[PDB]
């Protein structure tokens, strides 16, 4: 021990801020945007402003968000996604204009390491399937249904057969709404957090 | 009554 | 222009199939006799001495 | 480049104080640990005090403690209570301590300050080895301890003081060699006896060679091997 | 010999050191190895090591009932081991106030905790409240002493210190910590069932309701007969039953620390499933 | 047309066929009969490394076997002293989302790269004394998810766009490129001779290389599922892979075949890493069923089991003088065995 008690020094001075660095980066929530090419996932994650993973963090009333947009990763997502597995909740987005993003939702829902995250899904460009809907009918996306010609409707039965596709009862899929031209995105995703952190506080004490 | 006394459990 | 993919493909087997290959059992003894050399330099099959072993 | 530059010795009056301070730069002074290492007008090195980095542990020499103190980017040795034996040249000495370290690697360029028990004693043989270009040569040093610790590495350094200059590395813990110095030079030993030994001795590597030992504190110096031209 | 109260209490007193002893020795070893030091945890972690800790000194108290005094021991014991018993049973009361209150802040103030629900402020609270219990059972510490004044040895202490003790002791291990954890427990059933707890409900207000009854019953019988002793004096029927019922009091007071672990951390399915692999 | 060079195709795959089974006159268990097993191989826990708060994804040891330099996805990468369990270094990374890491065997240089298809070369022994980026090999497509060095210049990586590269790390450039594999290439492994390396990618095919020439040699198949992770066999004659299947097979150079598979009922868990002793008489192979197994390497027979970890492992290489035998998992401890 001539030296090594300043070895021994410097290594619990760098285990020190190893320490302090993990509880600072501990008060960030982390998120994970998904969906099909061109979802409308980039303009909801300009509306917040500021090929690999392309992280976008913001500050939005004392919270701290990462979200991190994987689509640059055009490889086989079985490899990767469970670097994820610790993400606090899934945004999910599907365009209304065009299915296609069903099978993508049923994987990511029924994922083993996702068992226990919420899906926040959106359903962006809202005017757009409007108007489609109003020059030809909504059955031509979805063959099978036959039921009620209107937005009003057309978007719920939507929003019902996207839901379908979970098969637990700890995840809850806070679904809305968005046309890309308003700033709401944000406090949506401030309250579905807001719930999510709740859940998982109480889950873990045992009390939920 | 004394022995009844002696006892005292050690919480009091 | 898949043509010449498949043009490449085949020219890639061919050049793989070209390789020479001695029998099996050649690389088998040669492993069995690899590992039989260096047996006593293993400390893991073999456990260290707390007298050599460095983590003791 | 990396720099050590010092400043704030000088001339002072027996019995007062004095504040000399080395400023770093060029490097990561926030994970070093700085030392001070002084050395008589005419005589050999001697150490000082030692702070670690974040300021950790703090030691200092036999004839020292009491009397100094060692406190961006800057190392003081606040000083007080001066008297006529404190008047040398003290250099400022950085140093890291991990698996493989180079401690001692860098000295700065030195400040020049003018007054108006059981630790292990170094002595090395000869302090006066003539010598020619082109001829090797060689420099001794021994101890009144071995330094072969348990772990089996021998704290042993080798310094080099062309004059006219600050001193520089040369062999540290007595067999390993340090970045920028030519492979002409090597070290060697066993417990007690040192020996530093150079081959195709060019002029440019002509100076006198001190010996150090790092297996406790006070760290003793030697009394120096002049090899002159 | 004997009667039959103390005889029930006797029994009893060594089934709960038995169980307690080798729940809260499971349930520590399994957290304190297998598992990582959480924010969720760390509360449970402390709050098993004081209810341990109280169960493994509790057999010296039931061969002191068995001996019927006549302490055989030194002053020193005398002195300490009181001191030891009643802080690992306020170390444990404490630890479930904090934990009810750690509870309602979970849900109370979700963007609160997100930043400042370190794990470094969870140590220091533990910390603070096993400060408090130390302080609050310093007195029996220093009031006590090892006289002889007979043919047998006794270890003792209505004096008014005593009096002012028994009533800090009570208001502040007893009442302060109802009052609390009915209060938070109470705030979390009404803030479940407005919203967003359609899955909860059921499973949380059970076990809210069933550690508020385990821990009043447990902890009312103790100072009840506290309170009955001092204001009623002896040579009478009704301190004669008190003095009976004292040793079944202390009995289930220290039978609440063996039910903690089965009822705070046994309680999480996740740590049941690591619990029963690790077994 | 295109359906002659088809017919063409087939029929090299065939005459290649052919001529693997002309050349397996007998299995290596039929050989390897007569030599006594290994017996119990049971290891203790002699040091545990807990400086990590997240999930770990790689361990490379030293060329000197005593510093072990783990990546993490806690934001880290830490050279750590084996001996003394002290840290030598953390350095800070750039993007979080590693998945390999790298001990230069010249002990200068530390590779870590990962999501941000980037491989990233820091320098140990900047005169500065703080640790700092020399170099960013940027240029691939996908994630790279394997690297390893052959001196302090040319360094290979292994990527997901099915594309291993040589790079030169003085210039930053794609010095050689390998193209061949047809999905993620997901693990490497440099030979001894440093002249060769094999490549395990997602098609469930082992492919062989020449760092060199840059032309394929060889193709190994067999593996069901992707491959998760291959070594090379000290001898540099040999090599073996773990799949995702919950096999391990050994693959000979000069046989061009496969020697033996290891597996067993019990297990059905994604193997994540293998590594062989020394003498190469001991594979010890990870598991996602957060116990690390210990496999004969010639009696294709388990030896001991290596758990103790409270999640998958991630990582399992020994030392070069095959004295220890570390380990990393999700579960931010790294567990050195022996």
């Amino acid at each position: 021990s001539a030296e090594e008690r300043a070895a021994l020094e410097r290594s619990k001075a760098i285990e020190k801020n190893l320490k302090e660095d993990g509880i600072s980066a501990a008060k960030d929530v982390k998120l994970l945007l998904l969906g099909a090419d061109n979802s409308g996932k980039s303009t909801i994650v300009k509306q917040m402003k500021i090929t690999g993973i392309v992280e976008t963090h913001f500050t939005f009333k004392n919270l701290h968000f990462r979200l991190f947009d994987v689509g640059g990763q055009r490889s086989e997502r079985k490899k990767w996604i469970h670097c994820f597995e610790d993400v606090t909740a899934i945004i999910f987005c599907v365009d209304l204009s065009d299915h296609e993003s069903l099978m993508l939702f049923d994987s990511i829902c029924n994922n083993k390491f996702f068992i226990d995250t919420s899906i926040i899904l959106f359903l962006n460009k809202k005017d757009l399937f409007g108007e489609k809907i109003k020059k030809s009918p909504l059955t031509i996306c979805f063959p099978e249904y036959t039921g009620p010609n209107t937005y009003e409707d057309a978007a719920a039965y939507i929003q019902a057969q996207f839901e379908s596709k979970n098969r637990s009862p700890n995840k809850e899929i806070y679904c809305h709404m968005t046309c890309a031209t308003d700033t709401n995105n944000a406090q949506v995703i401030f309250d579905a957090v807001t719930d999510i952190i709740i859940a998982n506080n109480l889950r873990g004490c045992g009390l939920y | 009554q004394h022995r009844r006394d002696h006892v005292l459990g050690l919480a009091r | 222009a898949s043509i010449a993919q498949a043009r490449k493909l085949v020219e890639q087997l061919k050049m793989e199939a070209n390789i020479d290959r001695i029998k099996v059992s050649k690389a088998a003894a040669d492993l069995m006799a690899y590992c039989e050399a260096h047996a006593k330099e293993d400390p893991l099959l073999t456990p260290v001495p707390a007298s050599e072993n460095p983590f003791r | 480049d990396v720099q050590l530059v010092e400043s704030g010795g000088g001339l002072v009056q027996p019995g007062g104080s004095r504040k000399l301070s080395c400023s770093a730069s060029g490097f990561a002074f926030s994970s070093f640990g700085m030392h001070w290492v002084r050395q008589a007008p005419e005589k050999g090195l001697e150490w000082v005090a030692y702070i670690s980095s974040g300021s950790g542990t703090i030691y200092y020499a036999d004839t020292v403690k009491g009397r100094f103190t060692i406190s961006k980017n800057t190392l003081f040795l606040q000083m007080t209570s001066l008297r006529s034996e404190d008047t040398a040249m003290y250099y400022c000495v950085r140093s890291i301590y991990y698996y493989g370290s180079s401690p001692f690697d860098f000295w700065g360029q030195g400040t020049t300050l003018t007054v108006s028990g059981s630790d292990i004693v170094m002595t090395q043989a000869t302090s006066s080895v003539p010598v020619t270009p082109g001829e090797s040569v060689s420099i001794s040093c021994r101890s009144s301890k071995s330094l072969l610790h348990s772990n089996g590495n021998t704290y042993l350094y080798w310094f080099l003081q062309r004059p006219g200059q600050s001193p520089q590395l040369l062999i540290y813990r007595m067999s390993n060699l340090a970045s920028g110095v030519p492979d002409r030079f090597s070290g060697s030993g066993s417990g007690t006896a040192f020996t530093l030994t150079i081959s195709r001795l060019e002029a440019e590597d002509v100076g006198v060679y001190y010996c150090m030992q790092h297996l406790e504190y006070p760290l003793t110096f030697g009394a120096g091997t002049k090899l002159e031209l | 010999l004997f009667q039959p109260q103390d005889i029930a209490s006797m029994v009893i007193l060594g089934l709960t050191c038995l169980l307690g002893l080798l729940g809260n020795g499971l349930v520590l070893w399994v957290a304190g190895v297998k598992m990582k030091t959480t924010v969720n945890t760390v509360w449970f972690l402390h709050l098993t090591l004081a209810d341990f800790l109280c169960c493994l000194s509790l057999p010296f108290s039931l061969a002191h009932l068995i001996l019927q005094g006549h302490w055989p021991y030194g002053l020193f014991l005398c002195k300490l081991i009181p001191s030891i018993i009643i802080l690992n049973m306020f170390a444990s009361v404490f630890l479930l106030t904090a934990i009810s209150l750690d509870r309602c802040l979970i849900v109370h103030k979700p963007i609160w905790c997100q930043n400042h629900r370190n794990v470094r402020t969870a140590f220091a609270i533990c910390g603070c409240v096993w400060v408090v219990a130390f302080v609050m059972c310093v007195p029996v510490f220093v009031y006590r002493d090892l006289f002889i004044m007979d043919n047998r040895s006794i270890c003792r202490y209505v004096p008014t210190p005593l009096m002012a003790i028994t009533i800090t002791r009570l208001v502040v291990g007893f009442l302060v910590p109802f009052f609390i954890m009915v209060i938070c427990y109470s705030l979390i059933v009404f803030r479940m069932r407005k919203t967003n707890f359609t899955k909860s409900r059921n499973k949380t207000f059970r076990v809210a309701v069933a550690v508020v009854t385990v821990f009043f019953i447990c902890w009312t019988p103790y100072h009840l007969v506290g309170v009955l002793l001092l204001i009623t004096d002896p040579e009478s029927s009704l301190g004669e039953a008190v003095m009976s019922w004292d040793h079944m009091s202390i009995a289930l007071a220290s039978a609440n620390s063996c039910f903690n672990p089965f009822l705070y951390a046994l309680l999480g399915k996740d740590f049941r499933k690591k619990a029963r692999q690790s077994i | 047309e295109l359906d002659q060079l088809r017919q063409e195709a087939e029929q090299l795959k065939n005459q290649i066929r052919d001529a693997r089974k002309a050349c397996a006159d007998a299995t290596l268990s039929q050989i390897t009969n007569n030599i006594d097993p290994v017996g119990r191989i049971q290891m203790r826990t002699r040091r545990t490394l807990r400086g990590h708060l997240a999930k770990i994804y790689a361990m490379h040891w030293g060329t000197d076997s005593r510093l072990l330099v783990s990546a993490s996805q806690d934001g880290k990468l830490i050279i750590w002293d084996s001996y003394t369990t002290n840290k030598v270094h953390a350095i800070p990374l750039r993007s979080s989302w590693v998945m390999t890491c790298a001990y230069a065997p010249s002990g200068n240089y530390v590779a870590c790269g990962g999501l941000d298809n980037i491989c990233s070369i820091y320098n140990l022994k900047t005169r500065e004394g703080n640790v700092r980026v020399s170099r960013e090999l940027a240029g691939h497509t996908g994630y790279l998810s394997c690297c390893r060095f052959l001196d302090d210049n040319q360094i290979v990586t292994s990527s997901g766009d099915t594309t291993c590269a040589l790079w030169d790390i003085e210039t930053g450039q794609q010095t050689t490129t390998f193209t061949g594999h047809t999905g993620d290439v997901m693990s490497l492994s440099l030979a001894p001779d440093t002249r060769l390396f094999v490549s395990g990618a997602c098609d469930a095919s082992a492919k062989l290389w020449d760092v060199r020439e840059g032309m394929c040699r060889q193709t190994f198949t067999g593996h069901e599922s992707d491959i998760n992770a291959i070594c090379f066999f000290p001898n540099g004659n040999a090599f073996a892979t773990g799949s995702d299947d919950a096999t391990c097979r050994l693959f000979d150079l000069r046989a061009d075949q496969e020697l033996m598979t290891y597996s067993h009922d019990n297990i059905i868990c994604g193997i994540t890493s293998v590594s062989f002793s020394k003498s190469g008489r001991l594979l010890l192979a990870g598991y996602d069923d957060f116990n690390c197994n210990v496999w004969d390497a010639l009696k294709a027979d388990r030896a001991g089991v290596l758990a103790g970890h409270d999640n998958r492992v991630s990582c399992l290489g020994v030392t070069d003088d095959g004295m220890a035998v570390a380990t990393g998992s999700w579960d931010s401890f790294l567990k050195i065995w022996n």
